[PDB]
């Protein structure tokens, strides 16, 4: 039972006037809905759909082909460490072994608390800084293994 | 263009791209994504060849053949060994992660991607690694999905999408998990969703009906058929295993279905494998019933009708032109009526005077493609005549297809016309009593009711010619939007106006055949398409007779004793209760017919007629063409009790017994010739395919394929003993593996399509001159008549708005794919697809009356009251009644009519 | 847009311009230009074949140019210094400037703005610094993961 709320309906129109064809909003829609809610659910396809006048196989297409559009439900904080060549070199393992030791899950899974998702990405755009990872927004760069625990309980 | 190809020099089209023109030309390169209805987009990469710059050159560099151009002077390779290399390195990727699944895949014998293993040599797995896997979905009730052996060639989103205009199927996910269906288990919404089975080059979407009874394809027995479902006349491929109707595949036929058919046709078939079905001639005594034989009944027959005063017939639309002439030759001419009610003989008329009096040329469904505006005028096409809802698709996308063609980009490269030609389309106006499957791609919809529709009709003929008849009290707004019709149509430069009988007004076609002659009128190549009900409808109409309601009048007066009433239940043309009274006063009543049908009760003979499956005949589609349906299968041959005959055979050994008291059964050929003799009009059915006497190189065509196995074990439970390989004196076709059916044989009927290499669907392009194109020796089926040298006139009868009257709600038909051809409903897997029948109500009318969604109403009709639930309708508007036509209980014939009493139960 | 070099009239030359920022979603193959054009429309980011380019049916099939931040950004110094300024940065084929760096365990990893011709050498050792104590120099690649 999924509703669109008003200040996602508003914010979706609003990025369909940037465009020539409403098709072209369904990413920022995804996302729009993605900030508010955590993540996509199913329901909020079939909205988002007969919202841009689009079919919702598309907006499904679009949702499932985008890695950062959640159609699963995540933890409160998205820990998204990366584990690309130059953060390999500079050491990401022991980041991903060190965050595994702290939130007892593997990669892909949430914590049984809700608190945290683990999840390897691309980089980040951020590689003369290695390694580096991503909670929710902040960028976190120069990790150590030793800092993982500390600035773990930063996001409660 | 000149292309040079492994050193031999080739004439090509230089607008074709080079995968099309080299299979064209019989030579061979493996594919998956290219279709020659799709277009190209070069996704599999399996088409590689090596494409020199010159002629000498020798390094060389591999193309995708199907994303090349075949321009003038061109140097390519197929078998080049990096090329070789290269497609087979292709398939050895789609084959890391296909599944061990062809013993247990309907697809086997029949798969593309077999084939092209086979074509590119790779036989040896080195990958030794695990294999992807996904769950499948729920597709409903046609289609099973399997998607781990998908390939990812992208044709069923393509197809069901670009070219088909579904919305439910799409592509998900990602880099090697990419993922075909829909966004969750539901049935398939698309009217033309069954051609994924086809196009579909693996065994991912299956025939789930046929998957219920599977059979290998080398084990089918084919026949080149045509469907009867509908008016439009799609060729078939009708396959049988065991006695039973098994498979019904797309025949190709270039002028008319070329790849596609709908859903109606290709799954509602299984009525022919119901076991109620008449087997044997039964004569009640009493209230006993006694089997004969052909031969006695024929005896008693004759002799009954000997003694009786008058004999009437009643002929049907669903039966063939030779079936209907037997019975107007057993009964006269004076005393046979035609099984269509008066009104519905009325429209069926003139849509026939339109067509070949009216001066305007009526395009055949493939021709409709190339229409750049398109009104349709009461028609709900996409329920009635599904394929013509397909072909308007087309024809719409032709103006994307135009705006390519100004910036010289090749018609082939599909993505390219799709991305120039953004949202803009042909405009597209439909008219009906509420929404259709047409909207979403249509310039404008017109929810009216008839009158209205046809007063827009009117209005539009006369803002197009001031001397067509004009229509007074028009509101400015729906004038504006008549005037917005009007310029689209006149800057046409190929307008096409397409109507129907469905409708079920008279003066939606007067207004359409308006329409028509103001667009003539102005030196504009306009089209006329009208669509018919039946598969023989436009037959019947040539034929002629009394309507249904004559030969009524004729059995209660009681100066008729005999009538005999082939292929009809009654109660579609006519109220039952009075069908029922004058069918009890009837001294004999003989019925002709393969369906037990409600009329065999009170029927005192009943004959084991013969369906489509299990006789010949021709019939006459919408468009004029007469068509050659072949027989599939000898029922006698399993079962030799069974007693199922032509119906024309039936008729022409009654007639023989009566007149000479002997039994003379009949040749088909003599029965066309007596058709052609006598009938002028119906001349044209003579040419519709060659007689019995054709051979290709004095041996007969093939029903079944080469490797046809079991043939020493199928009927050795019954006796050891192979009995004698049934004989067809009726065509050319053999029933046997013994035949023709080679891809160059001078022909025109194809029973299937195969060749060496190319088990799958795709031999079709080994049995076509060009890929995409018409059969090699031409397409199959003739135009019984010729455009006109002069029109008619307009007609000046402007009907009068719709008023609502209190107590008298005006019946909308609201007609359904899966639903309104009786013979479908009669089929078991349409019953899953079967929608609940909901009377359609308007919001004010339903506030009136003060019921809500769901509950029940009944209505009185005929004196007889019935009760269905409610649905909301918003369309539909006031002083109208929207009712499922076609439907257990609901005539056709209600269309048009209206109604009394209609109160919340 | 506020001191009117963005919107309508700019700068009184009658010439409209909006400039919008679209927000990914994450993924590499959207870098593509022909995959960035069909993921702005709003479509899985696929990209398309050429002929046609952009340039004659690009985003909605009008003409579209796709060009990288760094080369926008090298637009403004040719056409404020001018042709003959840019020309002359460098006696080498390729003319301008370039941001290029060193990653890895290099004592300084970073980005610098140096002339085309540079050595790798150069960066490495004068800019980055050189290898970190204790690790030998066994390989590199000049220009990312591809
Ligand atoms: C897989 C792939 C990823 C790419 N990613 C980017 C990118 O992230 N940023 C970029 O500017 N160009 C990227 N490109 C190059 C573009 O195709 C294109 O050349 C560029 O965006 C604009 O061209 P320009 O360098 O002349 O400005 C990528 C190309 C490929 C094949
Ligand atoms: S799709 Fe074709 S190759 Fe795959 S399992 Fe079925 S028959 Fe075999
Ligand atoms: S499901 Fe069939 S048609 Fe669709 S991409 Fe896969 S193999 Fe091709
Ligand atoms: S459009 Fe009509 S003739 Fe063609 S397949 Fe469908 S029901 Fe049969
Ligand atoms: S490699 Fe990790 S930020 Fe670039
Ligand atoms: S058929 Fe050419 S790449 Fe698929
Ligand atoms: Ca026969």
């Amino acid at each position: 039972a999924f509703e669109l709320s008003a200040a996602e309906r508003e914010a979706i129109e609003h990025e369909m006037h940037h465009y020539e064809d409403p098709r072209a909003a369904s990413i920022e829609a995804l996302k729009i809905v993605q900030k508010q809610r955590g993540w996509v659910p199913d329901g909020a396809i079939h909205a988002i759909a007969d919202v841009l006048g689009i079919p919702a196989s598309d907006v499904e297409g679009v949702a499932t082909f985008y890695s950062q559009i959640f159609r699963q439900p995540v933890g409160r904080h998205v820990i998204r460490y990366c584990d690309s060549v130059v953060c390999h070199i500079n050491g990401y393992q022991g980041i991903q072994a060190a965050l595994e030791k702290k939130l007892n899950i593997k990669p892909g899974q949430t914590t049984f608390d809700g608190r945290f998702t683990l999840l390897p990405t691309c980089c980040l755009g951020n590689c003369d800084k290695g390694p580096n990872m991503m909670i929710d927004e902040d960028t976190h760069a120069h990790l150590t293994p030793e800092a993982i625990p500390e600035l773990l309980e930063r996001y409660k | 263009a000149t292309i040079h190809v492994d050193g031999k020099e080739y004439e090509v089209n230089g607008a074709d791209n080079l995968l099309e023109a080299c299979l064209s030309l019989g030579l061979d390169i493996p594919y998956f994504c290219w279709h020659p209805a799709l277009g190209s987009v070069g996704a599999c990469r399996q088409c590689a060849v090596k494409q020199y710059q010159n002629a000498e050159d020798t390094r060389g560099r591999l193309v995708m053949s199907c994303m090349t151009p075949a321009s003038d002077g061109t140097f390519i390779s197929i078998d080049d060994e990096e090329a070789k290399q290269f497609r087979e390195s292709v398939v050895e990727w789609l084959m890391t992660n296909h599944p061990h699944d062809c013993p247990v895949c309907e697809e086997g014998g029949n798969c593309h991607l077999q084939d092209m293993t086979v074509m590119t040599g790779h036989s040896f797995r080195r990958y030794r690694f695990t294999k992807r896997t996904h769950r499948n979905q729920d597709l409903g009730p046609f289609i099973s999905h399997e998607m781990n052996r998908c390939i990812a060639c992208y044709r069923c989103v393509r197809y069901y999408k670009d070219y088909a205009g579904g919305t439910d199927l799409g592509v998900y996910g990602a880099h090697d998990n990419v993922y075909f269906g829909r966004p969750e288990d539901g049935t398939l919404e698309s009217e033309f969703s069954g051609n994924l089975v086809e196009i579909c080059p693996t065994g991912v979407f299956t025939d789930k009906t046929h998957s219920e009874r599977y059979n290998r394809k080398w084990d089918m027995q084919f026949a080149p058929s045509i469907c009867q479902q509908c008016s439009i006349g799609c060729n078939i491929s009708p396959g049988e295993r065991y006695g039973e109707l098994r498979r019904i595949e797309n025949r190709y036929n270039g002028t008319v279905n070329h790849y596609f058919l709908c859903d109606r046709g290709r799954f509602g078939y299984g009525y022919v494998n119901l076991k109620d079905r008449p087997r044997q001639p039964v004569q009640r005594r009493g209230d006993d019933f006694i089997t004969l034989n052909a031969e006695q009944a024929m005896q008693g027959a004759a002799d009954i009708l000997r003694q009786s005063k008058k004999v009437i017939g009643i002929g049907s639309p669903r039966a063939s032109v030779e079936s209907n002439f037997a019975l107007r030759e057993l009964v006269g001419e004076e005393n046979f009526y035609t099984g269509i009610a008066h009104g519905e003989q009325e429209r069926l008329q003139l849509a026939l005077k339109v067509l070949r009096e009216g001066g305007i040329y009526t395009p055949a469904l493939r021709e409709i493609e190339s229409y750049d505006a398109v009104l349709v005028l009461g028609e709900d096409v996409t329920q009635t005549g599904a394929r013509v809802a397909l072909a308007v698709r087309q024809a719409v996308k032709g103006k994307a297809r135009e705006m390519a063609a100004a910036q010289k980009v090749a018609d082939w490269q599909i993505a390219a016309i799709l991305n120039i030609g953004q949202r803009a389309k042909h405009p597209l106006f439909v008219t009906n009593v509420d929404d259709t499957r047409l909207d979403d791609i249509a310039a404008w919809t017109y929810r009216a009711p008839v009158e209205d529709q046809a007063r827009l009709g009117f209005a539009i003929a006369h803002a197009l010619d001031n001397s067509a008849p004009a229509v007074d009290g028009i509101e400015p707004e729906l004038q504006s939007k008549i005037d917005v019709i009007v310029q689209a149509l006149a800057g046409a430069k190929k307008p096409l106006i397409i109507s129907g009988t469905n409708a079920g007004s008279l003066e939606v076609i007067q207004a359409a055949a308006n329409v028509a002659k103001a667009l003539k009128g102005r030196g504009a190549d306009v089209g006329i398409t009208m669509i018919a009900r039946s598969v023989n409808s436009m037959g019947l109409g040539i034929m002629g007779g009394g309507s249904l309601e004559e030969a009524l009048t004729e059995l209660e007066t009681g100066r008729a004793d005999a009538v005999v009433v082939l292929e009809n239940d009654l109660h579609r043309h006519a109220s039952a209760t009075r069908v029922n009274a004058a069918l009890a006063k009837a001294p004999l009543v003989m019925v002709v017919d393969h369906q037990r049908t409600a009329i065999m009760e009170n029927a005192h003979l009943v004959l084991s007629a013969a369906s489509f499956a299990e006789s010949d005949g021709t019939v006459i589609n919408n468009e004029g063409r007469a068509q050659r349906f072949f027989q599939v299968y000898d029922p006698a041959y399993y079962d030799s009790k069974t007693v199922m005959l032509e119906s024309w055979r039936w008729l022409h050994s009654l007639h023989s017994t009566l007149l000479s008291r002997e039994v003379d059964w009949t040749q088909l050929d003599h029965v066309i010739d007596a058709v052609v003799a006598k009938i002028p009009e119906l001349a044209g059915i003579k040419d519709a395919a060659p007689d019995a006497t054709f051979r290709i190189r004095g041996q007969k065509l093939a029903r079944e394929p080469h490797r046809y196995s079991g043939r020493t074990a199928m009927r050795a439970n019954i006796s050891v003993h192979e009995p004698r390989q049934p004989q067809d004196i009726d065509t050319m076709f053999t029933f046997s593996m013994e035949g023709n059916n080679q891809p160059t044989a001078h022909r025109s009927q194809v029973p299937f399509a195969w060749a060496p290499g190319w088990n799958s669907p795709q031999a079709w392009n080994k049995f076509q001159d060009e890929v995409g194109g018409k059969l090699r020796f031409g397409d199959p089926g003739v135009r019984l008549f010729e455009t006109s040298e002069n029109g008619l006139d307009y007609f000046t009868s402007v009907p009068a708005r719709f008023q609502p009257q209190d107590g008298k709600w005006r019946i909308a038909p609201y007609y359904h794919l899966f639903g309104s051809d009786e013979l479908s409903q009669r089929a078991p897997v349409f019953q899953s697809r079967m929608p609940q029948p909901y009377i359609k109500l308007n919001p004010a009318d339903a506030a009136k009356l003060g019921v809500n969604a769901g509950t029940r109403v009944s209505f009185s009709y005929d004196g007889n009251t019935v009760t269905l639930p409610v649905e909301i309708a918003e369309g539909l508007t006031a002083g109208q009644v929207g009712l499922p036509m076609g439907m257990s209980g609901i005539a056709p014939v209600l269309a048009g009519a209206h109604l009394e009493d209609l109160k919340e139960a | 847009t506020e001191a009117g070099l963005l919107g309508k009239n700019i700068m009184g030359t009658g010439f409209d311009f909006e400039l919008f920022v679209h927000t990914g979603a994450g993924r590499y193959i959207c870098g593509e230009e022909t995959a960035l054009i069909n993921s702005l429309e709003g479509r899985r980011a696929n990209p398309r074949s050429k002929p046609p380019f952009p340039a004659t049916s690009g985003a909605w099939g009008k003409p579209t140019c796709v060009n990288n931040v760094e080369t926008l950004c090298n637009v403004p110094a040719i056409l404020a210094n001018g042709v003959e300024w840019y020309q002359n940065i460098s006696k080498s084929k390729d003319a301008g400037t370039k941001l290029m760096g060193f990653s890895g365990r290099v004592k300084n990893p970073g980005l610098w703005e140096l002339p085309f011709g540079t050595t790798a050498r150069e960066i490495l050792e004068d800019y980055a610094g050189g290898m970190r104590d204790g690790l030998k120099f066994k390989a590199w690649q000049p220009g990312g993961a591809g």
